[PDB]
């Protein structure tokens, strides 16, 4: 295209303005010290921003301007330091610290001091075969440290001991409490053991590798957390084997004999007891969910890195006799015992002091046009007022945090303004750090590059973190595809430099999964939190599609949200069917975590008024809520106000019944008569709406189906049979039990092809695509149709003409809703969406009918499964958000769909007894609960069978056959003897759209990216299976159904 | 009543399971070995995770309905052990006592024998004794 | 565990000392050479299973209001009449009695210990049951 008169100026310094100089010089002229301009194309323009973002260090201040004309100036983009710069041109807080540091210094001084027993020490040469310890060595540390501490001693009596550096000869350990013994010793956290500040650094070293995790869960013991953990609770589950001994013996002693360690242990207790007031902090300390899960996190990542560094022989005495770890490529003994507990103690003070600088060092988004630039379009005129008011609360935003709901209606155009909200949050002179995390098991490339795409960012920008979810640290599949600055990273050397864990948290903006999140809070073992630990304590958080989550992940959504506030995120919630009991819940766990958040970071003793947002596409509002009370009367106020809006919309959709008849109900007999009814139903959609261009007539629905194994069955019928006369029907089937990489190529087609507009049919039948499936056949009506599971609801930017849709639950109705006529104004009247008045469940006689999705239980029961009774006639003349938005008075949970959702809802959130479980969620930040795993064990995230992660592989030989492989622990097996192939049967008039040839598309993928096609098909190629012993039959079409 | 979860959970055990049975297999409770109480403690402790994840995850069929009752039986019972409605572990009829159940019912499946209330006493006994301090604080 | 496997987990569960046999003497085997007391041990516990679900289709073991579990009864029943002589004659084919077999004892060793084997193994099994199974004395 045209070339553009571009002007460069650099203020950058040291190192960073040499790697300027030497790029900038290449593609364009210097005319100043630090100025260049030229005329260079978009391309070029693009090109030369990611060369500079990619060598980009944290010194690095490029701007660029497009000049115009002699009188205008535009400022395109900015690499680095934002600061530096002014609106256009040229022109610590942390009061815990040093508490954290001295704490984790000494855990890691004591982390692995078990190591020394016999069994470990034996452990380390066995060479095969292998089998584990009996008793966790952080378990015998534990007592080890408890034994030095002495029953009952103060906290200045184990510190003033452990300073004076002329100690001793081991007599304390005569005190040693043995978990070998017949009989057990009181747990060494018992009000007359050990004192608070040793506590905190008990539990710090017991908890290192796993959370303790016990089989006593009554709330009054969470309470009193860590008192009642024993050793049970920390891996000595593995019982017996009769030694029990060896994990006591050390012969040699301990650590303590080797004088460097000893030498450092004096200096971490002797700054402890010089400390002012330190030690009376000590039981605050101990029930700080900030203080012990931070120093957690330096001393995991401190020991993770330091474990993979060699052996250093100026550290520690080197005649020592004990080692801590091996070769991992090698098989022999290296990295002495005393060498290990120095080193990682070197690294957890130099990880703590590198913590507050991470927010002036991470790269961040500024000056970004896209967020700025005003909006011209109404209908999108809403965002221009969601982030001005966004924009009018920065201020307190930033001293009190923020806690922002956008509940804009389906199809508003809800992603650009949830990235321009938190944009206007952000420093304006330093600019902005977000993750969005989306509601799906699975984000795809595809919707990945939609964020991208719909935000006006590149791959130097926005991170995309592939796939699903499960001392390599964060999975090991998980890929994060990312090409910005990884360089000059403030945490490169604990990371990898080129690792998933540094590209996450290196890229200003990251688009992921909430799942991908989740392990901040949730993870019982490895390092699996550090990762999006680092993450949440960097950057804010859009949580998008929240509410798609089953009823039982709830719990530890709120975890995690309360995990947002605790460490200074700001959280934002998209979704348009937030119910109040919902966001009144997240609100509680948000504040609460904000509260904790304050005591160490900013202005001491400041209130806990969090700034809270609503947003919508007719206005958006702030104001300031300390009590969950108020939130909870001003966000009933604004839903008010909103359901008046809307209850006045004109409708674009309007809901019938379809009764469905059945037979056997023999799965395929079922799905039989369902296809052949859809066959009239979809002949009568497809008359009623559909476009018309020089004789023809196209049409585009939607059929979703709750479950995919119900839906393949479907998909076969449909198959079979024809099209009905005059017809013709291509189908596209569509859901998350496909390999990743073509659902992410049938996601691209379906996007491109589902974007309308009005007075578009000259474009629409242009179309390639259409064009082609015109010209090919005689039929004058066409109809295409997507197949889909529970997927086609989020995500998916997409306008049917109508649809058919089985009834899961009311989110999901209103969802579908908006995916019809989304894009286009008006409306005929007539149906355009049916809802079968029972669903599958229903008709195949299973009683809880709405659940595997929905919320029916034996515990809360429908009393009838019909949609003629489930819902209120008056709802199908107009469905958008209402039902969902606000809670009926009185409920009728028995008798209504949504109803049950809110009832649900309001059992399960904030109450005491909650169902099932009977704990309540808040006791995790009413309650030292988080120092053990008894919550995430007791109220599990993604509870259910497990899926194991499969794929089409291409041989290690021979690329051109295919093997079907599971994979294991770093390798694939070959599990052919798992998979038959499924030949299928066409009717007259049918064919297939938006589909994808494995071969064509995963070679395709390794052009793009330059890999190995089998290592491609390992990265891309998974598909999510819970294990069934028979295997899957597979069709390229289809994808994978359970083979009996 | 059905024994569907109870034989999940075994057939994920089989190890412990022969284990047991073969160690046991003609034993007499009176004079027990080491590793006939370690074989016995094996079994359960493996029974006990089993279960105790199928719970805590709500692993049932809801909508099958004689599983559905097994599995209300066996949440009662864990709710009566950890603390949340009772903190009695080793009360008749409750989580231990109906583990041994299983470890009866297993060995008469896979070899034909019948133990009786004398070999479950000998069972409750251990598993007080191993087992308790999983439960309280010292 | 899942909803999905519920007849071979009862017959499973009644053929534990063949189960740990067959694992316990599999575990650090390899498949393409086999000491005595290993292909003993996989022929023993196949055995075991042919016993359980024979019984099961033959007895009729099945709750036939359960849909999925009738749905898995039902592929044995089509597997066991390929394989007797009533429909078809051929309990080796692939996807066939033994076939089927083998891969409920591959699960079961997935399921106990965590194993990796998959097509390999099961060729392997599948090798030894047509020697051993050749014909029923
Ligand atoms: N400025 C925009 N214009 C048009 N579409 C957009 C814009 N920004 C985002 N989108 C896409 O359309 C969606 C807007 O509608 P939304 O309410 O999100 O639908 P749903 O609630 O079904 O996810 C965004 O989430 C995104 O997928
Ligand atoms: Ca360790
Ligand atoms: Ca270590």
């Amino acid at each position: 295209s045209e070339f553009m008169n571009i002007l460069l100026v650099s203020q950058c310094e040291k190192r960073a303005l040499s790697e300027t100089r030497r790029i900038l010089d290449q593609f364009a002229e210097r005319r100043g010290e630090r100025t260049w301009q030229t005329p260079i194309t978009q391309a070029g323009l693009d090109t030369l921003r990611r060369l500079l973002k990619k060598s980009a260090r944290r010194n690095t201040a490029v701007a660029c301007h497009w000049i115009r004309g002699r009188d205008h100036s535009e400022l395109l983009w900015i690499v680095g330091d934002a600061s530096r710069f002014n609106a256009q041109g040229a022109v610590n807080d942390w009061h815990s610290a040093e508490d954290i540091r001295l704490l984790t210094v000494m855990a890691a001084l004591f982390h692995d001091i078990g190591k020394a027993s016999q069994a470990f020490q034996a452990k380390l040469r066995n060479r095969g075969k292998p089998m584990a310890d009996a008793y966790r060595h952080e378990w015998v540390s534990l007592r080890l440290f408890e034994a030095f501490v002495g029953p009952g001693s103060s906290d200045e009596d184990w510190l003033r001991r452990l300073a004076d550096k002329r100690e001793t000869g081991d007599a304390w350990l005569s005190q040693l409490a043995r978990d070998d013994r017949q009989s057990a010793p009181p747990g060494p956290f018992q009000k007359s053991r050990l004192p608070p500040l040793a506590q905190a650094v008990g539990w710090l070293i017991v908890s290192h590798h796993r959370l303790p995790n016990g089989d006593h869960r009554g709330s009054a013991s969470l309470a009193r957390l860590p008192a009642p953990i024993q050793s049970q609770w920390c891996g000595a589950r593995d019982a017996d084997a009769k030694e029990k001994a060896a994990c006591w013996q050390f012969p040699h002693g301990l650590p303590f004999a080797s004088a460097h360690w000893r030498a450092r242990t004096a200096l971490c207790a002797q700054s402890m007891l010089e400390r002012p007031g330190l030690l009376a902090r000590g039981p605050a300390l101990l029930h700080d969910s900030y203080v012990m899960h931070v120093s957690r996190l330096i001393l995991m990542l401190a020991d993770h890195h330091y474990s993979s560094l060699p052996a250093d022989s100026r550290l520690g005495d080197p005649n020592f006799p004990l080692h801590a770890n091996t070769d991992r490529d090698s098989g022999k003994l290296k990295q002495r015992l005393d060498e290990h507990l120095l080193g990682v103690a070197l690294h957890s003070r130099k990880l703590a002091g590198t913590l507050p600088r991470l927010e002036r060092q991470l790269p961040r988004l500024a000056r970004h046009k896209g967020f700025t630039r005003r909006v011209e379009q109404p209908r999108f005129r809403w965002q221009d007022k969601a982030y001005d008011c966004a924009m009018a609360c920065r201020e307190q935003a930033m001293e009190h945090g923020f806690f922002g709901l956008n509940l804009a209606s389906t199809g508003c155009g809800k992603t650009l303004a949830n990235g321009r909200i938190l944009y206007a949050l952000a420093d304006p002179q330093r600019g902005a750090r977000f993750s969005i995390a989306l509601g799906l098991r699975s984000l795809t490339l595809q919707t990945g590059q939609a964020y991208r795409e719909r935000l006006g960012l590149g791959d130097d920008d926005l991170a995309i973190l592939v796939g699903g979810s499960a001392q390599e640290l964060l999975a090991e599949n998980s890929h994060v595809h990312f090409a910005g600055t990884l360089e000059d990273g403030p945490l490169r050397e604990w990371l990898g430099g080129n690792s998933a864990g540094n590209r996450l948290l290196q890229a200003p903006i990251l688009a992921c999964t909430i799942d991908h999140l989740m392990p901040a809070s949730e993870s019982l073992r490895g390092g699996h939190q550090i990762a999006p630990l680092l993450r949440l304590m960097t950057s804010d958080l859009v949580l998008d599609e929240v509410d798609d989550f089953d009823i039982d992940d709830l719990p530890a959504l709120s975890r995690l949200v309360h995990w947002a506030g605790l460490f200074g995120s700001r959280v934002l919630l998209s979704s348009a069917t937030l119910p109040p009991a919902l966001v009144q819940g997240l609100f509680e766990a948000y504040r609460s975590g904000r509260e904790i958040f304050q005591r160490h970071r900013g202005a001491p003793g400041r209130a806990t008024e969090i700034r809270c947002a609503w947003f919508d596409e007719f206005s958006s509002q702030s104001s300031a809520h300390g009590a969950v009370t108020s939130f909870s009367e001003a966000h009933a106020t604004f839903v008010a106000q909103r359901l008046a809006k809307l209850e006045q919309l004109p409708p674009r959709r309007q809901a019938q019944l379809c009764t469905v008849h059945a037979a056997g109900e023999a799965r395929p007999a079922l799905c039989r008569e369902l296809a052949g009814q859809m066959n009239t139903w979809m002949a009568d959609l497809h008359r009623c709406h559909h476009t018309e261009h020089q004789g023809r007539r196209i049409s585009f629905g939607l059929l979703r189906l709750a479950n995919i194994e119900p839906l393949i069955e479907l998909a076969q019928a449909i198959l079979a049979q024809g099209a009905p006369e005059g017809l013709h029907v291509h189908l596209c089937v569509y859901h998350s039990r496909h390999p990743l990489l073509v659902r992410s190529a049938i996601e691209r087609q379906l996007d491109e092809l589902l974007k309308r507009s009005d007075d578009d049919a000259a474009a629409l039948f242009a179309r390639p695509t259409l064009a082609k499936a015109l010209q090919a056949s005689t039929e004058r009506d066409h109809l295409f149709v997507v197949l889909a599971s529970p997927v086609a609801e989020v995500g998916r930017d997409h306008d049917y003409d109508w649809a058919i849709v089985e009834p899961s639950s009311m989110r999901s109705i209103i969802q579908l809703a908006g995916r019809i006529r989304r894009h286009r104004s008006g409306f005929s009247g007539e149906a355009n969406l049916y809802l079968l008045s029972r669903n599958i469940r229903s008709l195949e006689g299973q009683n809880p009918a709405f659940q595997r999705p929905g919320f029916e239980t034996p515990d809360f029961p429908l009393d009838s499964h019909d949609l003629h009774d489930l819902l209120d006639p008056a709802l199908l003349a107009r469905i958008d958000a209402s039902p969902r938005i606000v809670e009926p008075f009185p409920l009728f949970p028995r008798s209504r769909l949504v109803d049950l959702e809110h009832r649900r809802l309001r059992a399960l959130m904030l109450a005491d007894d909650p169902p099932s479980s009977l704990l309540g969620v808040p006791l995790w930040w009413q309650t030292p609960a988080s120092l053990s795993g008894a919550l995430q064990t007791s109220q599990p995230f993604r509870a259910g069978a497990k899926e194991r992660c499969y794929a089409l592989l291409p041989d290690e030989d021979d690329e051109e056959r295919l093997h079907f492989s599971r994979y294991e622990e770093g390798t694939w097996s070959n599990q052919d003897n798992l998979l038959r192939n499924l030949d299928l049967t066409y009717g007259p008039r049918i064919q297939t759209w938006g589909t994808v040839n494995y071969r064509e598309e995963l070679v395709a993928m390794a052009g793009r990216e330059d890999l190995d096609l089998r290592q491609c098909a390992m990265r891309y190629g998974e598909v999510r299976l819970r294990e069934n012993t028979q295997g899957w039959s597979y069709h390229p079409y289809l994808g994978f159904k359970k083979y009996n | 009543m059905s024994n569907t979860i109870s034989d999940r959970i075994v057939a994920r055990s089989v190890i412990e399971a022969a284990r047991f049975i073969q160690s046991w297999e003609d034993a007499d409770p009176d004079s027990l070995t080491e590793d006939q109480v370690l074989a016995a403690a094996g079994f359960a402790a493996r029974l006990h995770e089993g279960l105790q994840a199928t719970v805590l995850q709500r692993l049932v069929d809801e909508s099958n309905h004689e599983e559905y009752r097994e599995f209300k039986a066996w949440e009662e019972a864990l709710l009566n052990a950890d603390g949340r409605v009772a903190s009695s572990p080793f009360a008749d009829w409750g989580w231990w006592y109906r583990i041994a159940n299983v470890m009866l019912a297993t060995a008469s499946q896979n070899v034909g024998v019948t133990w009786g209330s004398r070999v479950h006493g000998r069972l409750m006994a251990i598993f007080q004794d191993k087992f308790k301090q999983r439960y309280e604080e010292q």
